[PDB]
């Protein structure tokens, strides 16, 4: 996709284009990226679970 | 699912390996999306309590569309179809037909 | 008196027991013929798609669709309608999603 | 997606699909109206009698 964080420190140094071209060559690369299956599997629910723990 | 299409225009021919437990509609659309297929699914309405399918990537002679099922229980004979023929259980919007315009004098 | 539009949903109005509305309120709109005068008479939407012509009443139609509302205030003639896939949400939903954590990381 | 047409709007809503169709329409929709016949000549007095509950 193209999410980089920073050199030195967690700031995501986003490629503006590169992004871009990403999404309008394909979409379908983050729908299974990130979401997964959407019912356990993915970055929001462990989060939010955990969260829910805290 | 074992679905073989093939256009002359793409040396390389579209085939799916739809796993076990995703066989629903929308799981076929989902795979669709995920293989970035060329063939669409545009939508058509006809009326209320219908389904219908559509299966049409480009139109053309150069770019004909020869789909077959290595073996399947049903799907093997709702995908029989030859567009040569232009008589079959597939119907069409419109008959084979392309673009048509006129430069340089020529058509 | 006009509950709703449609010839699936017929109106069938009585009454029990009036001073006047009794029989004032006595017809049957299935005969078509009755003491009420008619503003508009029984009339039924028609379209030809899918090169197959529907007389089917029903104007609004959400289901066979799945996912396009056609909104219509006059008479159209061989409208073509071309859906172009849309991807700047995500992306400003990602960049969104990204300066999450970058607010995070400054923090 | 928007369409070329003016007359006739469509509004696409999100779990739908990209492909282009040509739709006719013969005749315009047409919705069934019912009058009642309640001609008199005054409508001050009332419609309904004081003797009546309901």
């Amino acid at each position: 996709i193209g999410i980089t964080q920073d050199g030195t420190s967690g700031k995501l140094k986003i490629d503006d284009d590169k992004l871009t071209k990403v999404l309008k060559d394909n979409t379908a690369a983050a729908r299974e990226l990130l979401v997964g299956d959407g019912k356990e599997t993915g970055i929001t629910t462990k989060i939010a679970t955990e969260v829910k723990s805290y | 699912r074992t679905i073989k299409i093939e256009q002359p225009g793409r040396k390389e021919p579209l085939e799916i390996k739809l796993d076990k437990g995703d066989t629903s509609m929308e799981a076929i659309r989902d795979a669709i999306n995920d293989a970035d297929s060329g063939i669409a699914a545009s939508i058509v309405k006809v009326k209320e309590n219908e389904f219908q399918l559509v299966l049409t990537a480009n139109s053309g002679t150069d770019n004909t569309m020869k789909i077959t099922v290595e073996g399947d229980t049903k799907l093997n004979d709702l995908l029989a179809y030859d567009s040569t023929t232009n008589t079959g259980n597939m119907q069409e919007l419109v008959k084979a037909e392309n673009a048509k315009l006129n430069v340089n004098g020529i058509d | 008196l006009t509950a709703n539009s449609g010839t699936d949903n017929t109106m069938k109005i009585t009454v029990e027991g009036d001073t006047k509305l009794n029989d004032l309120l006595a017809y049957d709109s299935t005969t078509n013929t009755g003491n009420m005068q008619e503003l508009v008479k029984a009339e039924n939407a028609k379209l030809n798609v899918n090169g197959i012509d529907i007389e089917r009443q029903s104007n609004t139609v959400t289901d066979a669709p799945q996912g396009i509302t056609l909104t219509l205030t006059k008479k159209v003639t061989d409208a073509t309608v071309t859906v172009t896939k849309d991807d700047t949400k995500a992306k400003e939903a990602i960049k969104s999603w990204v300066d999450a954590y970058n607010s995070l990381v400054d923090t | 997606a928007s369409s070329t047409t003016e007359d006739l709007k469509v509004s696409t809503t999100a779990g739908a699909a990209a492909g282009t169709y040509k739709i006719n329409v013969t005749q315009l929709a047409a919705a069934q109206s019912l009058a009642t016949k309640t001609t008199f000549a005054t409508t001050k007095e009332q419609l309904g009698d004081t003797s009546v509950t309901s």
